[PDB]
């Protein structure tokens, strides 16, 4: 997270996360944090993580 | 321990392989502060990180 988030508003952005003092601008990179993270959808886990 | 948490320099350094962290946040870390550190400070193998 970037910006101080305000209730019930939608946000679009995949910038990517800049860790330290680390200039991403457009690509990846040492500790280029990139936020838009993946969901575990499988049977294979519990009953409280579906 | 009997220190000011100068997490600042804990952080910023730049000579680091992976950040991990396993049970707290990496943005109220000055405000944050502990009791007491025990440190376990070992040489691992570069296949086991």
């Amino acid at each position: 997270r970037k910006s101080n988030l305000k209730p019930f508003e939608r946000d679009i952005s995949t910038e990517i996360y800049q860790a330290g003092s680390t200039p991403c601008n457009g690509v990846e990179g040492f500790n280029c944090y990139f936020p838009l993270q993946s969901y575990g959808f499988q049977p294979t886990n519990g009953v409280g993580y579906q | 321990s009997n220190c000011v948490a100068d997490y600042s320099v804990l952080y910023n350094s730049a000579s680091f392989s992976t950040f991990k962290c396993y049970g707290v946040s990496p943005t109220k870390l000055n405000d944050l502060c502990f009791t007491n550190v025990y440190a376990d400070s070992f040489v691992i193998r570069g296949d086991e990180v």
